[PDB]
Order: structure tokens, then C-alpha cells, then sequence
């Protein structure tokens, strides 16, 4: 035993960095001649092409995360030892630290990159390569990200099961709920899912004169 | 690009391009470059569109690929926003600078303000030599020079990069002396205090004591560098001079003038066929030589025997026709039929999806000498399907 | 503990440690990003926005949001006193590494042109004045104030050089202006800005200092509500039913 | 039971049911149908106001709001899946009851001009989500959401053949512009009307499913918020001032 692993979390952080490190490279390149003008043949070999294939891939990816953690589910989960809840509870942080990372990329680099394309071109179609990666990939991927967090909350942790998490729900849901055009409801209840992880390590040791 | 995308009514009857030209195609990195041309801002402008009463000029290109040294219209060097009047011609000019080397599509742009970007025609311009190379520059009131392509920057650095610095280390500071998880446990437990208690506030009370000395330092020495200074300089321009040579619809003693009659365009795709009544109010036997509508030009091959220096795209060498002289003082109702691919595919033949079945655009007559006398055409046309 | 030794105690500690402090700061700069850059847009991506009335009027109101949300998290529940600047740096770092890397990186507008508002310092302000008085109430107004009239100062040394007077063809510009023109945007018309044009009603040569006691002052209810408005996100219920 | 029997039992059970589903039903019907009527107005009354962009946005969203309240009743108190549906079936017949009793029989507007627009099909949507999944947050966006899209295809066999084309006079008008200049109202401007009527920002072709989309993630909030409405409206507290 080892109650801290994180090597799930870096393997997590190095394929999720690499990989849009490829898509920033790659909109670099075919931004420019490919992704100007719609109409162009080039445009449907290099950006609808991202398109219409992400979409089920990230819809599967979502439904097959979410069902593969309900079937490994821990159907005895009330029964866990301190040490192995104290396991469980670092590798959600893990979660919610991938989470944190797939946040930034989705909601800070790609929705601001819009605005630097939007002064770029005037627009023949909805779906621009910034829309693409913005909307179609970026956003959808840290969706998934934390239904997972959520889900991997509800089966393995005792508190988490059996309850629903309203700041963990705000968490999981809020993203379903971002619509721009054409101040404040916003997720940021990361606040009260790490209060609730925090309430829980504080109750894992009644000898904490340690600390 | 992407103007094909735009409602085709929309583009027939705002702004009726015209005479748009560019200079040069190709230019090295700080090579200049004119690109100038008309408009005629149509009379029956769309309730969709805001009055252009607040409009603004532009180079359409894929970001600052060539940089805009200077613009002009109504005869203005209009840097801000210009109002068009309905109905009437202007003359603009954009004068570009390379920067980036490549192949771009180079338009000339309108802006109407609760309007939307209306898309003037465009060429491909190469751009060679290298970025690195790029300079403005461009001179000061107090006698210097500086080079916009680089100046200010490190000022900024030199100021974002240290506060954003003194940002983590705060927050280095604070986590570490005493940190997160055991400052959780303190304050769920008894009370904090052995969280937070001068000494703790005595560092704060010092940081701030040095963030606010640091920003009076700062605010001071800027303005021994730089003491004199402007506001932004905004706001709307005078009115412009409209067009009055010569010419050029509704001007002077001598016009032509265009009633549409109806029309039929082929959905899909290629053909707009259309009844015009021309009055020759000019004292000289005209032909028809040209139909202009979103950008595009439909002559005929009969007047423009060959064949101008314009933009592949765009180009059409089928607007006949019917060869008959109108006659000065005359009265007459002739068959237009535009036809070209043209149409199909910068998407005009998409009139039929509009909620405004209605083409718009100017003619051009010819004289047997040179001149050049324009109308306005506009009116319902109805969609006759396959 | 749950623990083999006091090491394994220990090691688990501080590294649970980074890993919510990272994770915090990456969740934070979302929500105050995509809130910021919906609203504050605009002043914040463009040079030629920044002038004496707007910019340091919507600026210091849309950006105290998450700092007093932040507080609110930081000083009730661990009596860290680095909730502004945890936010408004995190803030500073997804603009700027995007500025750099896309606005210029991706699309060639000089850095002149799309440099962000200047905001640690009114943040380091909002957190001491809170940590001098563990009051919210002092800091909603006291702080928040100074959130308010510092905001200018604090631009002022990276914004003044663009302020230069130029004359081009016969009519004044300042620098930014001239950036702006050189620059080519494709859906920036100078009339879509939303800066200062003038009034029959301005007395003075008061623009900036009315603007900064203005934001000042706005900036204490939207920090009220805010600062509640981090409790509410902090909360630890559970619901039973969805 | 206060019964003298099972027989009396059965039978007040039986008739009671019946009392309340036919008191609830014409209940729900006057409050949604002000309500929809006062707001979504005017696009449901007539035939040339029903276009691509306006009425296939106004409509779903203010028309969810009592499907919402009513599946707040139904399900959470007695597990019945037909809240939506019985809310959207009781204005459809207090509309359709009027357009043909009053606009028709009373003013002699024709049918053509004044039938009311096609809500069933979604409300079932609604009512099934969240039947399948006992989660109103789940209904809330997925349900919603096809609540929206679902919203124009649904009336479209009704609406497309007054969107046939006709000329009059040389100019393009559909039946629908035509039956309202023919059957004339005293105070029908065209031009009152807020329909689409272009613009320079429209690429594509693509109006109405970006305002079936528009509609769908609109609706879940305005879902969410009237759930909760329906929560309080539910509400058994009894309170001793008044
Ligand atoms: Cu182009
Ligand atoms: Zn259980
Ligand atoms: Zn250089």
C-alpha cells in the first residue's frame, strides 16, 4: 500500500497536454490555408473532418466513462477502511486536478482564442476551426472530465454515494449550461467539493495534535 | 472570403461597388500598395440595416497581413467612423504595407454600424520576403520616430511581468508558512488565531506600505518620461463630399435612368432575366454595358469587346444585351439577361431562401466615345423553379 | 492516521496540498475568465479601448467579482489571506499567456495591441485590508474602494507611452489610436469602442478621478453580493433527489 | 375507513380521481393560457407571424415554463409522467376552442389565419425524459433541449402550405403574408409584426435550426427555474397573520 500514487494523474496530464498541444500545432499550420474560407474543399478535409468525428467520439467516450466506473462501482462501499477511503479520496483529487487542467484549456486558451479569430475573418459558417476546437472538443472534454470526477465520487467514496453533492452536481452540470452569443451563475462549486474532501480528511484522524 | 455566405439581397441593395482596383498584386515585406474604388450607397437601403449614417472603412484581409498605413473616403482621412449619405457615390482609397509573406485575399470592406460588415470585391495579393524585416515606423509630435511593430512592448513586460511575479509570491509565502489542510483542521477545530496574528498582519501591513510606495514611484517616473499626453481621439467625422463628377447617378444635367419591370431568376441557378425602362436624359446614343451587383461584374462582350483587369471571380463576360443605341431624349423597355455561373456561385441564386425577393445594383451605359453614365437597378424579381 | 508512519502522514500533506492549490487556481481562472472576457471583453483585449471613462469604470466592477468569491473561500474557511490575488493572477496568466500565444502567436497583432488590464495591485489591496481586519463588512467598502481608485495608477506606467501624441494627415491620434488603424482587425469599426467622446455636462479635467471614485463605490455591492455568493458555492450540502 | 364499506370506499376514491384531474386540468389551463397568451401573444394568433427566427424562439421558452410547473406537481407527488403534456394539451385546447368559437365564429377570421401553434409532440419529449430518468436535472437539459428542436418540425406540416409562393402585383409574397393582408384586422400594421427580416450577421441557410438550438438551451434554464415554481406553488404551509 501507498495512500498517494498519482501516476493515473500524470498519465491523465501528459496525454491531455500533449494532445492539445498537437491541436494548437495544428490549427497553426492549417489554420491558415484550410481554415479561411469555408467554401474551400480544404475545409472539409481539415477542419470538418475534426468536426464531425469528435462529436460521437466524445459522446461515446462520456457514456462509456460514466458506465464502466457504475459497473466497477463499489457495491460494498460503506464497509471501506479508513485507509483505503483516504486511497480513494487522493485519487478524486487526482480527478479533479486533471479536471482543473481541462478547465483551463477549454474555458481560458481556446475561449479566448475566438476572440483573436474572430478579428481574423468574417465568417462563412457557424463552425469556424476556433468554434471546432472551442466548442466541439475543448468544452465537451472537461464535461466528460468531470462527470467522471462526479462518478468516480458517487461509487468509490461513502459520502458522496448516497446523497448527491449539490456543489459537486453545480460541478458536474454547469458546463451543460454555457451558451454565449449570437454576471453570475457560473461552476466554481470546485469550493464546496473540496470543503467536502477537506470535512472528510479532517475526520480520517482523531490524534491531530500533529497538526 | 465568406461574403458568399451573406443573404444576396442584403448585399445587392447597401453598397454597389465599383471601379475597385489595386495597384499592385505583389509586394515585398514595407512595399506599399493602393487599394481604391467607388461606392454607391443604394437608395432603397433595407430596414435590416441600420442607417450607414455610422459606417466605418476597411482592408477585408486575414488579419494584419498587410498593415493599413492611412485610408480615405468622401476625401477624408477617415481613421474613424464616416456617415454615407442614401443614394449617393463615394471614392475611397486604403494604403497597405507588407508584413507577412504569403497569398491573400485582399477586399475592400464597409462597416455599418447596427449593420454588419458588408464585403467589397477582392485580389490576391502575395506578400514575399520575411517578417523579421518589418518596420512602420512612424513620428512622433515631439520630432522622434518609433516602430509600431515593436514599441511599448517591453514597458509592458517590464511592468506585467514583476506584479504578476509579486502575485506568486505572496501566495507562495502565505501557503507555505503554514498551509492548507493544516489551516482547514485550525479553523474547523478552535478558532483560527493560531492561523492568523500579528506578526502575520504586520508582513501586510508592510507589503502594502511597499505596493503602494511601488505604485506612486511607478505613477511618477511615468510621467517624467512622457509628460505630455492625449485621450483617445473618437467620434464620427464631418460629412463627407460625395462624388460629383460627372458622371455618376443623379448627378448633373445628363443622367440615365432605370425602372425595373419585374424579373425571373431560375432556381437553381444561373440566369436573372429582367425588364428595365430606361429614359436617356443624356445627350448621346448609349448602350448597355454592364450590370454590378454584390462586388460583381456581368458585361457585355458587344461594349466591353475585351476585357478588363479585374478579379477571376467575380468577372462575368455575360450580361446581353440587344445592340440598339438608345437615343437622346428616348424611352425605352429592354430585356436584360444575365446570365453566368457567377451567379450561382457567389450564391446570389440563394435570393430564393430571403425574406426579400428583390435584386438591387447599378448599369452602366456607354456612349460611342468613352463616357460612362450610371443608374441604380433594383426591384422584385420572382424565383421560377428548376 | 490511516497512516503507516508520521513520514507517510507527512508526505501525504503536502502533496494533497499542491494538488488543491493547483487545482483551485486552474478551476478559478475558468469561472474568472469566461465571466471577465464575456463581460470586461472588450477594454480589456484592445489598447484603443482603454480610455479615461469606461475602461476604468466596467473594469474594476466586473473584476472584483471573483476576487471577493475568492476571499470568501480563502479567508472563512482557512483564514488565508490570498483570495483576491489567487484569482486576479490567475486571471493576469490566462490572458496573458493567451495574448501571447494566440492574439499574437496565432494571429500577428503586436503585444502593444492586446495587452490585458493591470490588476495585482488593486488585489493585493482588497487581500490586506481584510487581513488588517478579519472583516468582510470593512473590506466591502474600505478595501473595495481602494480596489477602485488604484486601478488607473496601476495601468498608468504600462498604458502612458501610447498616449503619445502622433499627427496623421492633419488630425491628432494618440499612439493606441495609431495601433489600432495600423493594425488591421477585420470586425473592429472606431465606433463599436465604448470610450469616453465627451459631454456638455463634465466640468473639468476630472475624468479619471470621478471614473475611479465611481468604480470605487459600485465596486462595494458587487463585492457584497459576491463575497456571499462564494458562501453559497461553498456549500457542503447534499440533496437526496434529482 | 369514515366509509361504510369497500363499495363506498372504491367509489369515492373513483370519483374523487376523476374530480381533481378535471378541476387541475381547467386550473393549469386559465394560468398558462394568460400567461402564454399575454407573452407569446401575437405569434400564436396569426399565421403571418409564424417565421423562421422569432416565433420558433419566443414560443418554446416561455411555453415550457408550465410544463415545467406541472411536471413539478405531477411527479413529485404521484410519480405521473404527463405533467408537460397535460399542461401543453390544455392550451392547446383553450386556444383552439377560441380560434374557432371567437376569432372564426365571432370576428369570421379563417381558420388559416389564426390556428394555434403545435405543442403536443414536444411536451411528450418532455414528459417521457422524465419518465425514463426520475431526474428533473436530467430532464432539465436533454429534455429541454428536444422540447426546443423538436419545436419546428412539429408544426410544419401544418404551417408549409401557406409558405407556398405566390406573386401579386410583382412582388414575391407566401400565402401566409397574403391571408393576412386579405383577411384584414384593424390593427395588424405589418411591420408590428417582429419577424425575421435579415441581417448582414446570417451566413447560411442556417436560420432555423440555429433557432431551434437557441431554444433548446434557453428552455433549460427557464425549465430549471419553473420546476422550482412549481416546488412552491406546491407549497402545504399554513400562516397564522394575515
Ligand atoms: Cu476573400
Ligand atoms: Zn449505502
Ligand atoms: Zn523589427
Amino acid at each position: 500500500e501507498s495512500v498517494v500514487d498519482l501516476r493515473g494523474m500524470w498519465i491523465g496530464l501528459a496525454v491531455l497536454n500533449v494532445f492539445y498541444l498537437i491541436v494548437r500545432i495544428y490549427e497553426q499550420v492549417f489554420g491558415w490555408r484550410a481554415g479561411l474560407d469555408s467554401f474551400a474543399p480544404e475545409f472539409q478535409t481539415y477542419w470538418m473532418s475534426i468536426l464531425w468525428t469528435e462529436i460521437p467520439l466524445e459522446l461515446v467516450s462520456g457514456l462509456g466513462l460514466a458506465g464502466y466506473l457504475w459497473k466497477t462501482r463499489d457495491r460494498n462501499v460503506d464497509a471501506v477502511a479508513p485507509r483505503e477511503e483516504m486511497r480513494r479520496l487522493v485519487v478524486l483529487v487526482q480527478w479533479l486536478v486533471v479536471y482543473g487542467i481541462a478547465i483551463y484549456w477549454g474555458a481560458s486558451f481556446f475561449t479566448e482564442q475566438d476572440g483573436a479569430w474572430h478579428m481574423t475573418v468574417i465568417r462563412d459558417t457557424d463552425f469556424t476551426p476556433s468554434h471546432i476546437i472551442e466548442f466541439y472538443m475543448s468544452y465537451p472534454i472537461y464535461s466528460v472530465i468531470a462527470v467522471g470526477a462526479f462518478f468516480y465520487a458517487k461509487t468509490r467514496i461513502p459520502y458522496f454515494a448516497h446523497g448527491y453533492s449539490l456543489a459537486f452536481l453545480i460541478v458536474a452540470i454547469g458546463p451543460f449550461m454555457i451558451i454565449p452569443n449570437v454576471f453570475g451563475w457560473m461552476a466554481l462549486g470546485v469550493f464546496g467539493v473540496v470543503l467536502q474532501i477537506l470535512g472528510r480528511i479532517h475526520a480520517l484522524i482523531g490524534k491531530e495534535g500533529v497538526a | 472570403h465568406g461574403e458568399k455566405s451573406q443573404q444576396a439581397f442584403l448585399r445587392m441593395r447597401t453598397l454597389n461597388w465599383y471601379d475597385v482596383q489595386w495597384s499592385k498584386t505583389t509586394v515585398n515585406v514595407n512595399e506599399e500598395m493602393i487599394l481604391s474604388g467607388k461606392v454607391h450607397v443604394f437608395s432603397a437601403w433595407p430596414q435590416a440595416v441600420a442607417n450607414p449614417r455610422v459606417s466605418f472603412l476597411n482592408a477585408g484581409e486575414p488579419g494584419p497581413v498587410l498593415v493599413r498605413t492611412a485610408q480615405f473616403i468622401g476625401e477624408q482621412f477617415a481613421p474613424r467612423s464616416v456617415s454615407l449619405e442614401i443614394g449617393k457615390d463615394y471614392a475611397f482609397s486604403i494604403n497597405l504595407r507588407g508584413r507577412r509573406a504569403g497569398r491573400w485575399h485582399v477586399h475592400a470592406q464597409i462597416n455599418v454600424e447596427g449593420g454588419g460588415p458588408i464585403i467589397g470585391p477582392g485580389q490576391w495579393i502575395e506578400i514575399k520576403g520575411d517578417m523579421k524585416d518589418f518596420t512602420d515606423p512612424v513620428t512622433l509630435l515631439d520630432g522622434s520616430t518609433v516602430d509600431l511593430e515593436n514599441y511599448g512592448i517591453s514597458r509592458i513586460y517590464a511592468w506585467h511581468l514583476p506584479w504578476l511575479a509579486v502575485g506568486a509570491a505572496w501566495i507562495l509565502f502565505w501557503f507555505i508558512r503554514k498551509g492548507i489542510i493544516a489551516s482547514y483542521v485550525r479553523v474547523a477545530e478552535g478558532r483560527p488565531d493560531d492561523v492568523i496574528g500579528d506578526d502575520d498582519r504586520r508582513i501586510g501591513a508592510i507589503v502594502l506600505a511597499l505596493t503602494i510606495l511601488a505604485t506612486i514611484v511607478g505613477y511618477a517616473v511615468t510621467n517624467s518620461t512622457f509628460p505630455r499626453t492625449i485621450p483617445l481621439q473618437a467620434g464620427l467625422q464631418k460629412p463627407l463630399t460625395p462624388i460629383e463628377t460627372e458622371g455618376t447617378v443623379g448627378v448633373g444635367k445628363e443622367q440615365v435612368t432605370t425602372e425595373l419591370n419585374g424579373g425571373v431568376y431560375k432556381v437553381p441557378g444561373r440566369e436573372l432575366t429582367i425588364n428595365v425602362k430606361v429614359k436617356n436624359g443624356t445627350s448621346q446614343p448609349v448602350r448597355l454595358g454592364e450590370y454590378t451587383a454584390a462586388g460583381l461584374r456581368f458585361l457585355n462582350p458587344t461594349v466591353f469587346t475585351q476585357k478588363p483587369d479585374f478579379p477571376d471571380y467575380l468577372l462575368a463576360d455575360r450580361g446581353l444585351s440587344n445592340d440598339d443605341v438608345i437615343a437622346p431624349g428616348e424611352s425605352k423597355e429592354i430585356v436584360v439577361k444575365i446570365q453566368d455561373a457567377r451567379w450561382d456561385i457567389e450564391r446570389l441564386s440563394d435570393l430564393a431562401y430571403d425574406t426579400d425577393s428583390q435584386v438591387g445594383g447599378l448599369l452602366f451605359f456607354f456612349t460611342p466615345d468613352g463616357k460612362r453614365f450610371a443608374a441604380e437597378i433594383g426591384g422584385p424579381v420572382i424565383p421560377k423553379f428548376v | 492516521g490511516p497512516f503507516n508512519s508520521v513520514a507517510e502522514a507527512a508526505g501525504c500533506v503536502a502533496t494533497t496540498d499542491w494538488m488543491l492549490l493547483v487545482l483551485l487556481f486552474f478551476a478559478v481562472l475558468g469561472g474568472y475568465h469566461v465571466h471577465f472576457m464575456l463581460t470586461a471583453g472588450d477594454w480589456d483585449f484592445w489598447v484603443d479601448w482603454k480610455d479615461r471613462r469606461m475602461w476604468p469604470t466596467v473594469l474594476p466592477i466586473l473584476g472584483v467579482t471573483f476576487c471577493a468569491a475568492s476571499q470568501a473561500f480563502w479567508w472563512v474557511n482557512f483564514r488565508l489571506p490570498f483570495g483576491a490575488v489567487f484569482a486576479v493572477l490567475g486571471l493576469m496568466i490566462g490572458e496573458w499567456i493567451n495574448r501571447y500565444v494566440n492574439f499574437w502567436g496565432w494571429t500577428y497583432f503586436p503585444i502593444s495591441l492586446v495587452f490585458p488590464s493591470a490588476m495585482i495591485v488593486p488585489a493585493i489591496w482588497l487581500d490586506v485590508i481584510l487581513l488588517l481586519s478579519g472583516s468582510y463588512v470593512i473590506t466591502a467598502v474600505v478595501g473595495s474602494l481602494g480596489w477602485g481608485l488604484l486601478f488607473y495608477p496601476n495601468n498608468w506606467p504600462a498604458i502612458a507611452a501610447f498616449h503619445q501624441a502622433t499627427e496623421q494627415h492633419g488630425q491628432l491620434m494618440t499612439l493606441a489610436d495609431l495601433i489600432g488603424l495600423h493594425f488591421v482587425r477585420t470586425s473592429m469599426p472606431e465606433y463599436i469602442r465604448m470610450v469616453e467622446r465627451g459631454t456638455l455636462r463634465t466640468f473639468g479635467k476630472d475624468v479619471v478621478p470621478v471614473a475611479a471614485f465611481f468604480s470605487g463605490f459600485v465596486s462595494m455591492m458587487v463585492y457584497f453580493l459576491w463575497w456571499f455568493m462564494g458562501r453559497w458555492y461553498s456549500t457542503t450540502k447534499r440533496i437526496e433527489q434529482i
